[PDB]
């Protein structure tokens, strides 16, 4: 399987993405620039149903959902493997605040 | 001594004031320091070395393409500049002083320069090359600053390479066929498998000696940064810039510098 | 718990890439995204069984199996030690947040 966010603070998440190989979920045919800030997350939203929906990326990340539409990803609660989301923290504090799966872990 | 006076002292007093009064805000530091260098325009070859420095650098990360069209983001044209994927290559082959020669020394293009490895390897054997040339263009005591650097260079590629490269291809013989005293006596650095083999061959130059120290810090990094911080350490040497003599480059070096500190700064 | 380790492990591979900007200014990026040595993420999955719940189980690269790496950048040693070290928390917490969803 494969795990990336591609939605992210960019050198944050290629630090963990791609230097020994797989191309950073496989970017050759999948994935995305991990640089975020271009626009909101419609087009991550889009990239996840690339790659998160694509039955290959397990875990997806978002830099606490500064932008990630909370609720529309909060969705992604039905078939947790394939969109296992997360709120990573720096540049953005990560916070229990409304978000994908913090949401619902809220309740 | 007296064509000093005859030419060239007015650009002399000029960087030298600049010099002195020199100590996104990094970005524009950057930008008003390319810009006094830019207006600034026998000096003029050591101004288009010096460029050349950082374009070689320019001209490698160019040479992605794979998102090449985020290079002119960074187009600072104190590196950057225009002027300084084989068919691409040949026409980058002119307007610098290493590309001729790194076109046949990577004439395998992407394939002696993958972003993993090989590009760092290209980016070192460009580095060796512009640092050649440099030296050649004697005269003056900025050789022995220019010597100390390439030296600089030269060990921490070696440390690097003796360090994890090893098992990237990166041998002894690599130490010095690919990883850019040292131009007659890096030979000691091939078996510097160590850290405390590393102190043992700084221990060959006495200069050189106690300043790896317990090398936690400076030697810790790969790339070009083992003997380069070294040299960024003692820079103090470099803030000395006798009178009457080429001061340009030095200048150029500790605007950098000082670029590269207030980056370090950004949020304290 | 866990949730700290997404905290303090950022702040660790901020400092790291600070480090890194200050060595070497700007990262190499695009065709190799620099920035690390290790995490050549390829992911891959177990079924544990608790309570008769089939709870999955995450290893991946640099937190588990399916791991390589190459060079690196002149902190990538730093990096991979701050950067790719929050790789094993990120596993963590996504295996603690599936069987969360499962049991719930």
């Amino acid at each position: 399987s494969a795990l990336i966010a591609m939605i992210a603070d960019e050198d944050t998440v290629t630090g963990f993405l791609l230097a020994g190989v797989g191309n950073v979920d496989l970017r050759r045919k999948t994935n995305y620039l991990i640089v975020d800030s271009k626009t909101t997350v419609k087009a991550i939203e889009d990239a996840f149903k690339e790659f998160t929906t694509k039955e290959d990326i397990a875990i997806v990340l978002i830099s606490q959902y500064v932008a990630n539409m909370i609720r529309f990803l909060v969705d992604s609660y039905n078939k947790p493997i394939p969109a296992i989301l997360e709120i990573p923290s720096k540049d953005h504090p990560y916070d229990p605040a409304h978000d994908s799966v913090l949401s619902r872990v809220k309740n | 001594a007296m064509t000093f006076n005859i030419h060239g002292g007015y650009l002399e007093a000029i960087v030298r004031g600049y010099r002195a009064g020199l100590l996104t805000i990094v970005e524009k530091c950057t930008l008003k320091l390319v810009d006094e260098y830019k207006h600034m325009l026998p000096l003029s070859t050591f101004l288009e070395y010096i460029t050349y420095g950082h374009m070689i650098d320019n001209v490698v990360l160019i040479v992605t393409g794979r998102d090449v069209q985020e290079l002119l983001e960074k187009c600072h044209p104190l590196g950057m500049f225009d002027s300084i994927m084989r068919e691409l290559y040949r026409l980058v082959l002119v307007d610098t002083p290493l590309a001729p020669y790194f076109s046949e020394c990577i004439t395998s293009e992407d394939l002696d320069d993958m972003n993993i490895e090989i590009m760092r390897n290209t980016l070192y054997k460009a580095y060796l090359e512009d640092f050649y040339k440099f030296c050649q263009k004697l005269g003056g005591a900025t050789a022995e600053i220019m010597s100390d650097l390439l030296a600089f260079e030269a060990d921490r590629r070696a440390v690097n390479i003796t360090i994890n490269s090893i098992g990237t291809e990166l041998t002894r013989d690599d130490r010095r066929k690919l990883y850019s005293l040292y131009p007659y006596g890096h030979e000691e650095l091939a078996v510097c498998e160590d850290i405390d083999q590393v102190r043992g061959v700084m221990e060959k130059y006495p200069p050189y000696q106690s300043i790896f120290s317990k090398l936690s810090y400076g030697e810790s990094q790969m790339l070009d940064k083992a003997f380069y911080e070294e040299e960024v350490k003692r820079l103090c040497l470099a803030f000395e810039q006798q009178f009457h003599y080429g001061v340009f480059f030095a200048y150029m070096r500790l605007r950098e510098q000082e670029i590269r500190n207030l980056m370090w700064i950004s949020e304290c | 718990t866990t949730k700290e380790s997404m905290g303090e492990v950022m702040k660790d591979s901020s400092f790291a890439l600070i480090e890194a900007k200050y060595v070497a200014g700007e990262n190499i990026k695009h065709i190799v995204l620099e920035n690390v040595q290790n995490a050549s993420i390829k992911v891959r999955s177990r079924q544990e069984n608790i309570a008769g719940v089939k709870i999955p189980k995450f290893e991946y690269f640099t937190d588990g199996e399916t791991k390589n790496d190459l060079t690196g950048l002149a902190r990538g040693g730093q990096q991979v030690q701050q950067c790719r070290a929050a790789y094993v928390k990120a596993i963590e917490l996504l295996v603690e947040l599936a069987s969360l969803q499962t049991s719930f």
